[PDB]
């Protein structure tokens, strides 16, 4: 058949064992155990565990609301100015009870291929939802980010 | 008969590709053990990488190969959105099937951009248990480290 | 806001229509209720 | 912890159909007496609030009193599932995420169940008092649906003339007028069919054509509509129930 | 050389309901016993099997096998002139290359025959791997077609679960959620609605909404539609005909 | 100065409709006797001529022959403005620069009122290329709508062949062929449906697939069309529906 491979049979799920970056990783880890989440766009070079520390966060936030609390944008699925002026909306929009401190979380993963119109629109849903949910952005690189969303995000490097 | 002996003289089995042999004795170590992966050749043209996978290919998947197998080309005249839209289709479709393990061939590789590769990958990580990918590539130096990450790398010498 | 808030005296006196770039700004999905916000009252 | 019963299928979808084509988003009050549901249309010109009483179901616990918000198109396209011969079943739970829908009926083999999940609104509550409107007159809906589709062709607004117990509707344009007069009346034969009012000053008022179209779609719930006018406050059209009553609260223009 | 006559003219229009937005292009293998045809669309997804039989045929006489191919497109823009009175009756020559199909009346002396060009691809092929399912059910067409298009406003994939017993349907969506569930029953007095069951293994596999919905869209051609259900091998869709069946092969969806 | 109140302005539409696809710009010269309108394509190869009697129209007073040159997509944007029960009348003063299409209806509480500029069109004259035909048939125009929209797909060109008085229509396509034979056939139980051939030199014309395309559209004013066909004159295919007459010329093409 198959075997899993270490790279995902291994894969830290908890933001502890994740290794590097220390202050960051404690930082988060304090966040996600007292709440009130931060738009940050963790950013940096590839396979240093950007992915895998926004997902170990937004779990160690919602816990069984995993499901229904998370929006995971990718490169698979579109990503268009329709996807952010509807969908994204939508989810900001949807009534999803928590425990005070936590948030909704939006994930657009590898971030740095979303066009500008689609980020130009997404800083609005993001001001005005802030009370509701929270944004995290992951992207290689973090240039490729308009100014607008970094002016609303505490950049990670 | 009257064709050019490029494609009369191809190897029908992994027996007739020859020169490379580590790549050949792992890949019977893969198929004798039953673990296939995601491949990646590359190397100069002309080496065997796409004869050696299409022997490979039909040496596994007998007389429905001509169905549960789909060779593609970042070349073509598609686009990003055609080729994304193809892969989702071939991949999450799950068709009338005596084994699964579905299997891309992608060639020339070397030509996709930054959003495409990671796209790839993505969809790589999102249908990894039904769908095995083998793009194919000539340059290493031309894809993207996260591309790199996903597939079992295999080097193809002269 | 800061405005609306010293010039009205409390918060939900004023009534602002924030067009943000989240929707669509095309004539035929805002014109009507453009011109209807700004020719009749608001309720209250 | 809801769990209403309605006697028939139609009278649910015939009440949200209403006022499903002037607002999108809906805010249920659900609470002991009754389900009450205010919504205001993004112009916000006009306020639609609707309200239930408990005789309008077969059974209503509501022993808590919570609010529900959600969109007018979902809800609409879900009921729009059900046979109209069927009992709807509203059932919802504490700190509500998601509202299920039961189709009940006398063949119990053929039963579907459905959830919508609910919208984050921030409601502008609003304090709706009893104030000394200047008029006050109920006349048919049909007639009043029929004057108002005819007259909206002339002209975008839509002129009222009361005075020395009349009811004038009045739509001017450039192609020409239509005007529609008739007098107060009281039939024996058909009640219903009466035109009743009451007045204590003459009122002159102007508004949309579009929103009074909007108001009376929702004229199929009322054999007749009671309408409540002020020289300052804004216009309410009231629809009356067999249990409840669902009004409109329309905007003046300027000056 | 062939000669296949429709007694009644609605009967094809009925078939072919079906297969004008399935499959672009499909063969007609004609043989002695009937017409038979086998068509795989565009992604490989959904697989589509036509029979007829002697039944359906006034006179029929296909001594030699026929290989004809056509588009349903230009079939049915030739089909939607026939009138409910004439009758059809198809003519082909020997290695054929154009299909005529004609159409005579009774008290008029009304013909009208058309001439269509036939389309090659040179792709025939004819399968049966596997026939015994887990699950047998059936019920009307149109309860199973409003049911569908129902539950296709709330998501793309539809979960046909089948409980001890009962006939479940559960689609889950970004705006909500739509369980539908069916019992078995028999109405003596009108049993075209009755709904049958028998069930030997439990049944868990989704679809997909598109496809399934292209397939609820041929209810025309049976008001009961038989539904074939079985874990690990996609589902077969069943409309019955007094001459013969047309019947689908849709293919599930990898769930874990 | 013109004053002219159609039955019912469904006619006027359909009259319309039925070359408006063929032609852009037209002239309407209106005469004691009627309106005439007369106009050719732009690749000179059709030609369209109009004549609507007097008889269609339940009140008409023109005093004085004037052409009216107005375009047909603003005509029938005008005229998709009409009801079932709303009569149209035309209104033209002695120095047209502006032509009023009022609407009236049953009830005097509705009335429409549209205007649109005249436009100068350089109008040519009566062509009188008619010659005697040499074959002259007649057959309901739904049939040959739909003839015409079937052999169209395997050619860009038709023929038409009428030797041995059978009425044949052969297009031969690059990946196909087709030849449809209609013979004189006279029904009794319905006088609608006829086929009437009469014979007196044999014809071989070739014309357009889009040429016949357009032709067809007008299938919507007559049951039955009369075609006529001549070795060297242009084909005249009359539609007769018995309120006014709209006849087409199509050039062969050799
Ligand atoms: N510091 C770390 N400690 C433990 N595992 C790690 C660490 N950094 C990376 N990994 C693992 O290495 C793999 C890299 O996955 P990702 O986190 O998705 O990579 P990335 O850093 O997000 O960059 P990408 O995916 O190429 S854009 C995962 O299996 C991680 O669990
Ligand atoms: N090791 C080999 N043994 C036998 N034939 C070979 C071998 N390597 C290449 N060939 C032949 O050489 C030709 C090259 O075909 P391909 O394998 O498609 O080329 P490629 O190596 O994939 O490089 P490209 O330019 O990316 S298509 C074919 O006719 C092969 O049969
Ligand atoms: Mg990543
Ligand atoms: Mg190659």
């Amino acid at each position: 058949s198959l075997q899993l491979p270490w790279v995902e049979k291994y894969r830290p799920q908890v933001l502890s064992d994740i290794v590097g970056n220390k202050e960051t990783i404690d930082r988060l880890q304090q966040i996600a155990k007292d709440g009130n989440m931060p738009h940050m766009i963790i950013s940096g070079m590839p396979g240093i565990g950007k992915t895998t520390s926004v997902h170990c966060l937004a779990h160690e936030l919602l816990g069984r609301s995993y499901a229904d609390g998370v929006l995971e944008l990718n490169a698979s699925d579109d990503r268009g100015i329709d996807v952010v002026r509807n969908q994204i909306k939508h989810f900001a929009q949807k009534k999803l009870h928590l425990p005070p401190g936590k948030h909704k979380i939006v994930i657009l993963d590898e971030a740095d291929s979303m066009t500008a119109g689609a980020q130009q629109a997404l800083r609005r849903t993001m001001e005005l939802y802030s009370n509701s949910t929270r944004f995290a952005f992951a992207c290689n690189q973090s240039n490729k980010i308009i100014e607008p969303l970094q002016s609303r995000c505490a950049i990670l490097r | 008969e009257n064709l050019p002996w490029v494609e009369k003289y191809r190897p029908e089995t992994l027996d007739e590709v020859y020169g490379q042999n580590e790549v050949i004795t792992t890949v019977r170590k893969f198929v004798d053990e039953g673990k296939l992966p995601h491949l990646l050749f590359y190397g100069p043209p002309g080496t065997g990488k796409t004869s050696t996978i299409v022997a490979l290919a039909r040496e596994i998947y007998g007389k429905n190969y001509s169905n549960m197998v789909l060779e593609l080309n970042a070349s073509d005249d598609r686009g990003i959105d055609v080729v994304r839209n193809q892969i989702k289709d071939f991949a999450s479709t799950r068709q009338i099937f005596s084994k699964g393990f579905k299997l891309i061939i992608l060639d020339e590789a070397d030509a996709m951009t930054n959003a495409a590769q990671n796209a790839l990958r993505r969809v790589i990580e999102r249908y990894t248990k039904n769908t095995r990918f083998c793009v194919l590539a000539n340059y290493a130096h031309k894809l993207t480290p996260a591309l790199l990450s996903r597939c079992t790398r295999f080097r193809f010498q002269p | 806001q800061t405005i609306m808030r010293e010039i009205a005296g409390d918060d939900n006196s004023y009534q602002i229509y924030e067009v943000n770039s989240n929707m669509n700004r095309s004539k035929k999905d805002l014109l009507d209720i453009l011109l209807d916000f700004t020719t009749t009252h608001y309720v209250k | 912890m809801l769990e209403a019963k309605f006697e028939e299928a139609s009278l649910f979808k015939r009440i949200i159909d209403g006022f499903k084509d002037c607002v999108q988003l809906v805010n249920f009050q659900c609470k002991e007496d009754g389900i009450i549901a205010q919504a205001v249309d993004d112009s916000r010109v006009l306020l639609v609030s609707l309200e239930i009483g408990v005789e309008a179901f077969q059974e209503y616990r509501c022993d808590h009193p919570v609010t529900l918000g959600m969109d007018l198109t979902s809800l609409s396209k879900i009921l729009r599932c059900g046979n109209n011969t069927d009992t709807l079943t509203l059932i919802a739970d504490n700190t509500p995420d998601s509202i299920i829908l039961l189709f009940e009926d006398t063949k119990k083999d053929r039963i579907a169940e459905y959830s919508l999940k609910l919208m984050d609104i921030d409601a502008d509550f609003l304090k709706i008092e009893e104030l000394q409107y200047d008029s006050t007159l109920s006349l048919p809906s049909s007639e009043f649906s029929k004057i108002v589709r005819d007259l909206s062709q002339l002209s975008d607004s839509i002129n009222i003339m009361i005075t020395k117990e009349t009811i004038k509707f009045v739509a001017d344009g450039d192609i020409g007028s239509g005007s529609v007069i008739i007098k107060p009346f009281v039939d024996m034969e058909h009640p219903e069919t009466s035109i009743k009012l009451e007045m204590d000053q003459p009122v002159d008022l102007t508004f949309g054509a579009k929103y009074l179209l909007d108001i009376i779609k929702g004229s199929s719930l009322s054999d007749r509509v009671g309408i409540r006018l002020s020289s300052e406050a804004p216009a309410l059209f009231q629809f009356d129930l067999k249990s409840g009553f669902l009004q409109f609260f329309l905007a003046p223009k300027f000056n």
